[PDB]
């Protein structure tokens, strides 16, 4: 008996983590932004 | 000139709205091909768990009906 | 012997091409509502 | 007229960033509904799995048993 | 036989409706930011 | 007044949208975390399934053996 081989499936990881400190770093500059007459 | 400090800083606000929506874009989609593959990966890991059972269970009944012939 | 049916798990794929496309559609037409003075 | 150039463009920038906190909240919430999909689905596959390899030990808890008792 | 337990092998849920929820806040918001001269 | 109209309009409408990008943020790195999260949950399953189908193939392979001498 020879069972099929699973060792290759394989699941990937995500790294948005450079997308999410540029969308803090955005919400932090744009007080850069405001408007002060 | 307060014309002018509305107009720059209503551009820099723009631009910086764009880098966000462009960093929402990129991460959106990078979410999407990893849930995608995640979801390839689990649909063929029980596909091949189906097999796989579905040979061991073969096996098993060949087993216990030999096993059967013999006491 | 009759072992477990696990052939009905099942999981989802999403979608959001649309929402990402229109993302990249925004992100690119507010360059026309810049402001030139 | 400037003003009204001003108030134009602005108008019309966020009703661009309303379409796209729109099509963010949508693209997120199917990402959330997704990766919960996939999740109550793998913990499905594990639990059924766990039952699974439990019969599989028992039936060869008794072949081995019964085996045993042959030799 | 004792075979391996993965009865501990967990996948968590993820619960972003606060976030989905204050986004859809600050998209029906914007229309209160509106420029009417 | 037009002016501070506006630049009140427009402070307003930058506050609202560093709020939808702070909340667009943490939804993606709640995202992330569980996405990560079930990938290391499959990967792990998938790791000691591959174990698990060794040792059944093993003892399936010791029966057949001795089941073998048997007849």
């Amino acid at each position: 008996v020879d069972l099929g081989d699973i060792s290759g499936i394989n699941a990937s990881v995500v790294n948005i983590q450079k997308e999410i400190d540029r969308l803090n770093e955005v919400a932090k500059n744009l007080n850069e932004s405001l408007i002060d007459l | 000139e307060n014309q002018k400090l509305i107009a720059n800083q209503f551009n820099s606000a723009i631009g910086k709205i764009q880098d966000s929506l462009s960093s929402t874009s990129s991460a959106l989609g990078k979410l999407q091909d990893v849930v995608n593959q995640n979801a390839q990966a689990l649909n063929t890991l029980v596909k091949q768990l189906s097999s796989n059972f579905g040979a061991i269970s073969s096996v098993l009944n060949d087993i216990l009906s030999r096993l059967d012939k013999v006491e």
